[PDB]
RNA sequence: CGGUCCGGCCGGGAACUCAAAGGAGACUGCCAGUGAUAAACUGGAGGAAGGUGGGGAUGACGUCAAGUCAUCAUGGCCCUUACGACCAGGGCUACACACGUGCUACAAUGGCGCAUACAAAGAGAAGCGACCUCGCGAGAGCAAGCGGACCUCAUAAAGUGCGUCGUAGUCCGGAUUGGAGUCUGCAACUCGACUCCAUGAAGUCGGAAUCGCUAGUAAUCGUGGAUCAGAAUGCCACGGUG
């Protein structure tokens, strides 16, 4: 798990308050460009492109203990052999092989 | 009309809890001697033997999912703080409803 | 003769080999022919023109000729001019609809070496 | 007296009655003298009864549920052999001879730690 | 070198009572499909009536007795050696043979449906006439190569 | 068993399935064989099933300078006004040379338009999204019900039977080819997906070498689950036929 990508996880939470709050009643009005084909709020138009990372591309909620996208359960944030370790500890509730 | 939400990963333990919950109803006055068990669900999840380079071969772990909601006719001065302060079981989320 | 292509038949009737020749198959020429209400009549040993013109719009969907072997390659207009690299790849042996041009290629560029 | 038995199939599951005396062929509500005369089922449940004879000194009822009509014929055979064998004992001696005294389960088993879709093994070495 | 059988139940014919003539169903069919093979037979015996069908009352298990596949050759050791000796099919294998021999002649003729291409070819069985055998000419020949075997 | 919009529907019932679970049955017992007539095995009878009943889940000693500085740990060595993080460009599809693994047609036991029969596994609140209209369609307007067995995803296809073309390299089959729609995204230059057309090269089960499986197995046609801003036939499951 990298610190670099651990602190820009941070970064889109507070930036998902900011550019992607508030704003999908104005980006449904100002991405029409067929209606009347006159150019007159281009600054608004290049404002819908100013968030280049804080928006649901990049985002993915990845494994809690590697950050890595792969080989795990979202359902507990744990890997596909960090939820034996834990079964085997019973600190996953409820989950186990026998004794039923 | 009031619910209490009881659910659990084990059969034997929303049989346990559904006791713990009589035996609390007996000692509160009356309001609850049988409820019914609802349906049942199953999820079931795999994990890998070797921390890399095999994921064909796996080992097969299960919950069985239960759920209870006890439905009350008319709550007492007694069911909206005695039965509330119970601390029922370990293993087992209680919530009121409505 | 003619009609679908440039062809006159020697010595046979009209409708003949209205068929293989380009963007026209085998049996539609001869199974629309009374949709069309072409007789088979007045059978002569030389040519003869504009007298089954409605057939064209019959044996072919939408083109013949004509048309047909250019209108299937009228992306060339747009492709061929300046810098552009699917004009490039189409100018020598290479795939242009989104394949890959090292695999699959023997076909088009040419035998293996 | 009154005859019974049980047959299942596939998730295909039928119930049949059997007793002596005059009567009708019927299964789910209707009668066999005119339903199912033309659908692709309708012989291959037919011949263990014709150990007795049916409709003039003979009553069936059928009572059947779930699979397509190749698997009701067999949950509804399993029903009348059963039945059938219970009926009279010179009866059972002759659905011996057809085999038709054992249960048929034949289920699919469980996959064992990997071997891709149940147990089909993947291709060969270099060699 | 453990089993030893365990034959297996199988459902004879409803209407004709033969087990021969469900066996034959296990072959003819496609993909496992089994439903359009059941509409095949019998259907070939109205066609096989203006021809040399053989008892009509007992509907291919006679015909069936015009197909001769005998013998079988490679693929074996006699003394603990190798040798190019035929031996003779076992009889319960020789007429399930003799079903696919039949079956791939047949669907391989080049015209009309199958309930005629089998009329055909059983109609030509029985007067030694028929369709692929040149397939199997080179095996014919390897178990006429030896008389004396051992 | 009672009533009957003549229906498991309603009375009413725990029979039969069934849902959550707990038991019984099988003991080589019985017949007859095999064998230091031992130890240990094999047919037959009955039974739903029998000779560890079957199948999982159980990983001794270990094998080899075993794999990995690419999950992670980290010495030695290097970069640190950076080879560091951050931006905008690109590269792992540039094409001079090229390949496993896997799949589809080669028919009439089809291709096409209708009639027609039977599912499991599951899955969902900044969620699944209905009713109803519009859009050739992908979708859009819109927002009930359900916190998920009286709501939502979702009419499974192979199969069963008519009509019809016909042995025509095929009225079967699939590379090309030219544009426009729908969804999403800095962005559809370029190797996006979903959607509607026209042209129709190749293809008659394929040289050498060679793979799977003892039975609900091999084969075979469809449907879910997970990934997901937009992106599969792959990964993992399940049912029909067998």
């Amino acid at each position: 798990a990298k610190q670099s990508m651990k602190a820009r996880e941070v970064k889109r939470v507070a930036l998902a308050d900011k550019y992607f709050a508030k704003r999908a009643e104005l980006k449904a009005i100002i991405s029409d460009v067929n209606a009347s084909d006159e150019d007159r709020w281009n600054a608004v138009l290049k404002l819908q492109t100013l968030p280049r990372d804080s928006s649901p591309s990049r985002q993915r909620n990845r494994c809690r203990q590697t950050g890595r996208p792969h080989g795990f359960l979202r359902k507990f944030g744990l890997s596909r052999i960090k939820v034996r370790e834990a079964a085997m500890r019973g600190e996953i509730p409820g989950l186990k092989k026998a004794s039923w | 009309r009031i619910r209490i939400r009881l659910k659990a990963f084990d059969h034997r333990l929303i049989d346990q809890a559904t006791a713990e919950i009589v035996e609390t109803a007996k000692r509160t006055g009356a309001q609850v001697r049988g409820p019914i068990p609802l349906p049942t669900r199953k999820e079931r999840f795999t994990v890998l033997i070797s921390p890399h380079v095999n994921k064909d071969a796996r080992d097969q772990y299960e919950i069985r999912t239960h759920l209870r909601l006890v439905d009350i006719v008319e709550p007492t001065e007694k069911t909206v703080d005695a039965l509330m302060r119970l601390d029922l079981a370990a293993g087992v989320d209680v919530q009121i409803s409505l | 003769a003619r009609i679908a292509g440039i062809n006159i038949p020697d010595h046979k009737h009209a409708v003949i080999a209205l068929t293989s020749i380009y963007g026209v198959g085998k049996t539609r020429s001869k199974a629309i022919l009374a949709a069309a209400g072409i007789a088979e009549d007045v059978k002569i040993s030389e040519l003869s023109e504009g007298q089954i013109d409605t057939l064209r719009d019959e044996v072919a969907k939408f083109v013949v000729e004509g048309d047909l072997r250019r209108e299937i390659s009228m992306s060339i207009k747009r492709l061929m001019d300046l810098g552009c690299y699917r004009g490039l790849r189409h100018r020598r042996g290479l795939p242009v609809r989104g394949q890959r041009t090292k695999t699959n290629a023997r076909t088009r560029k040419g035998p293996r070496k | 007296n009154q005859y019974y038995g049980t047959g299942r199939r596939k998730s295909s599951a039928a119930r049949v009655f059997i007793k002596p005396g005059n009567g009708k062929i019927v299964i789910n509500q209707r009668s066999l003298e005119q339903y199912f005369g033309r659908e692709t089922a309708r012989m291959v449940v037919r011949q263990p009864l014709e150990l007795v004879d049916m409709v003039e000194k003979l009553d069936l009822y059928i009572t059947v549920k779930g699979g397509g009509i190749s698997g009701q014929a067999g949950a509804i055979r399993h029903g009348i052999t059963r039945a059938l064998m219970e009926y009279d004992e010179s009866l059972r001696s002759e659905l011996r001879k057809a085999g038709f005294v054992t249960r048929d389960a034949r289920q699919v088993e469980r996959k064992k730690v990997g071997l891709r879709k149940a147990r089909r093994r993947p291709q060969f070495s270099k060699r | 070198r453990r089993r030893v059988i365990g034959q297996r139940k199988i459902l004879p014919d409803p209407k004709f009572g033969s087990e021969l003539l469900a066996k034959f169903v296990n072959i003819l069919m496609v993909d496992g499909k089994k439903s359009t093979a059941e509409s095949i037979v019998y259907s070939a015996l109205e066609t096989l009536a203006q021809r040399s069908g053989k008892s009509e009352l007992e509907a291919f298990e006679v015909a069936l007795e015009n197909v001769r596949p005998t013998v079988e050759v490679k693929s074996r050791r006699v003394g603990g050696s190798t040798y190019q000796v035929p031996v003779e099919v076992r009889p319960v294998r020789r007429n399930a043979l003799a079903m696919r021999w039949i079956v791939e002649a047949a669907r391989k003729r080049g015209d009309k449906s199958m309930a005629l291409r089998l009329a055909n070819e059983l109609s030509d069985a029985a007067e030694n006439k028929g369709t692929a055998v040149k397939k199997r000419e080179d095996v014919h020949r390897m178990a006429e190569a030896n008389k004396a075997f051992a």
